[PDB]
């Protein structure tokens, strides 16, 4: 019989429910990346069928660079 | 190219049913029809409508010179088939070859489609012959054919995705959708 | 008859195929197959031990680690660059004006093996190979001699420094394994053209450096000068700059001969348009005169290329015959191309 | 040296070269028709072709 799914292995899942530390009115400096991010992130996230009315296939790929800062 | 021939599928449905129509309605068809060299559109409504006189040599001087026309390009084929390439010879003879079945009857067009089938690597000229389908299967309101590569031509588009095909499609099942009874 | 229906049983039917470590006067041998292990074998039977030396793939029956029979596959990295084959269609009497030049090295090739009986008599044996350059960028005018030689024997054709420098090394050794796989194909030519070891500038990858690609060069003169070993493996040299290559290369090779690649005159580039023209067909008024006066200083490869250019424009007509008119435009195209920049 | 190789050139992007590749582009994403494509593509000189 196979796995359930999912029972793991490894890492493991949750242990971020009790987190996380802030919420996000502490940064509020950048304004520009929140505005790249969340509609890369929270948009495609909350409805998928959006994006196939218009045609858009939504990417999951997020990249970041630049520190410091 | 396609309402030339879409308001003569309107013309013959508005000779065909009312009898009390022997003017302006046979009028504005002959005037589609020495334009375009329409050939065998012509001989059932020939029938239906009045026999003349004479048509003959005035429409078989323009079927020679439809087949001269239909031969050049029949001649043009194995000059360029000579030479080789991808799809440049055999696209290059089929668009003028449903023309050439938009002259007359089902024939032409039936061969040219399941031998372009075969050909294009991409839905764009595959959705053209489709729409070919749809125009033809308005004039001889034959619903057979038209159910089977729309639901062929949706798995290709949909894989996928598209804009002004998609769209057209989407009026296309409404002119199925109203051909018969579907109001929803 | 009873013996392959008895040795059968020992080995099989499962076994492993490990490597041998070492020998010892004992016949206990030592192998090691993955991963990490030692043993002591000792059999008679198939060996061929003195001929198998430790380095070696051998065989292991499971009872126990038991080595049956000897194993040489190759297959192997560089045993595939060697072959196939080319044997190519061309010929050293395709070229013309170089007979001057071709004589010596012709002989040279040939003095050797071929032709041996005037050769062996007369005790002078210079066996080191030759070295070949020119310029501008020849040296596959030079190539179109190793295409005759390909026709003779065994060849064999490594150019270019990127295969050693690309990485870091280790240097020399895959030229060392290309020494001794030539001698096992003993008679065989090695040819070696454009070699930037020296002249080139960013090495490939990461690997460094200039001083280090000096020593596996170095390590090479050595490997060819060389002691100790007679075999060849006749080695070729080519390159386009002399005056890169260091003095201490020339000593042990080529000592005897080497040859300077000279410019065609009018006479010379005339017989290369028809050598190449030959099998083209041309029209009527196309001459060969007005031609070769209006170039200066092309090689072969020039005058192939406003011709396959001018059949290639050809085939936008469909014509297998290339007139004038079609051949002059064909080549104002590449005459464009050169001054262009 | 001139030996032996074909010479093909990478244009830029042309305005005539810009509309008809605008709408293949353009054939995957929901939109009207009211769109001008010929000043559209004026608005963009040079560029880039991605
Ligand atoms: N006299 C001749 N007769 C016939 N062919 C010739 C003659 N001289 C040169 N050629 C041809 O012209 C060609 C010249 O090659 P070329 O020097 O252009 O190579 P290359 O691209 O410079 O090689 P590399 O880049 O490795 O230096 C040769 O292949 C040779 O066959």
């Amino acid at each position: 019989d196979v796995l359930p799914p999912e029972a793991d292995s490894s890492i493991m899942m949750l242990t971020s429910d009790q987190k996380p530390d802030v919420m996000y009115a502490d940064i509020g400096g950048m304004d520009i990346q929140k505005q790249e991010v969340r509609e890369a992130v929270e948009l495609p996230l909350t409805h998928f069928e959006l994006y196939k009315q218009i045609g858009i296939d939504p990417p999951r790929g997020v990249l970041m660079y630049g520190p410091p800062g | 190219p396609k309402n030339p021939d879409l308001r003569i599928a309107q013309l013959r449905f508005l000779l065909s049913l009312p009898e009390h129509r022997g003017d302006a309605a046979v009028r504005d068809e002959l005037m589609a029809a020495v334009r375009d060299n329409n050939m065998a559109p012509y001989y059932e409504a020939l029938c239906k409508s009045l026999d003349w006189q004479i048509d003959v040599d005035l429409l078989n001087k323009m079927k020679k010179a439809n087949e001269d026309e239909l031969k050049r390009l029949d001649e043009e084929l194995e000059d360029a088939e000579k030479n080789l390439g991808e799809s440049e010879i055999r696209d290059a003879m089929m668009a003028k070859a449903e023309y050439l079945c938009r002259i007359g009857d089902k024939e032409g067009a039936l061969t040219a489609f399941r031998k372009t089938y075969d050909k294009t690597v991409a839905l764009g000229h595959r959705l053209d012959i489709v729409f070919y389908l749809l125009r033809i299967g308005l004039f001889y309101m034959d619903n057979d054919l038209i159910t089977r590569n729309t639901e062929k031509a949706k798995s290709l588009i949909e894989e996928g995705g598209d804009w002004d095909r998609r769209n057209r499609l989407k009026v296309y099942q409404g002119l199925y959708c109203v051909a018969i009874r579907d109001f929803k | 008859e009873e013996e392959r229906s008895k040795v059968d049983d020992l080995r099989g039917t499962p076994m492993s195929v490990g490597t041998l470590e070492e020998i010892i006067d004992d016949n206990h041998a030592i192998v090691s197959t993955s991963v990490g292990s030692e043993h002591y074998v000792s059999i008679l039977s198939f060996v061929d031990k003195d001929l198998l030396e430790p380095g070696c793939s051998v065989l292991l029956n499971h009872k126990v680690h038991a080595v049956i029979g000897v194993l040489m596959d190759d297959t192997d990295p560089l045993v595939t660059v060697m072959k196939v084959e080319k044997a190519p269609q061309e010929t050293y009497a395709d070229i013309g004006g170089l007979d001057n030049q071709i004589q010596e090295i012709k002989e040279s090739v040939e003095l050797p093996l071929t032709h041996p009986e005037y050769y062996e008599e007369m005790g002078i044996k210079p066996p080191k190979g030759v070295i070949l350059y020119g310029p501008p960028g020849t040296g596959k005018t030079l190539l179109a001699k190793a295409v005759a030689n390909q026709t003779s024997a065994t060849f064999l054709r490594v150019v270019g420094s990127e295969l050693i420098q690309k990485y870091l090394g280790d240097g020399p050794k895959l030229v060392r394994e290309l020494f001794r796989v030539a001698e096992e194909h003993a008679p065989s030519i090695v040819f070696i053209d454009e070699i930037d070891a020296i002249g080139t500038k960013r090495y490939d990858s990461n690997s460094g450096g200039e001083r280090e690609i000096q020593r596996t060069m170095l390590e090479l003169l050595n490997q060819l000068d060389g002691f100790d070993s007679r075999g060849d493996v006749k080695v070729i040299m080519a390159t386009n700059r002399i005056e890169t290559l260091d003095p201490a290369l020339i000593r042990p090779g080529r000592i005897d001969r080497k040859i300077e690649f000279p410019l065609p005159d009018e006479k010379t580039k005339k017989r290369i348009f028809q050598i190449h023209t030959s099998r083209m067909t041309l029209a009527d008024d196309v001459t060969l005169d007005d031609l070769i006066m209006a170039k200066d200083d092309l090689s072969g490869a020039d005058i192939k290329a406003i011709c396959t250019e001018a059949g290639l424009m050809a085939l936008r007509e469909r014509r297998m015959k290339v007139t004038n008119e079609d051949f002059k435009k064909s080549k104002e195209n590449v005459l464009y191309k050169k001054q262009e920049g | 040296p001139g030996r032996i190789d074909r010479k093909i050139e990478f244009p830029p992007p042309n305005e005539e070269a810009r509309l008809d590749i605008l709408k293949i582009h353009s054939r995957k994403m929901n939109l009207t028709r009211g769109i001008n494509l010929r000043k559209i593509a004026e608005l963009m000189p040079g560029a880039s072709g991605a």
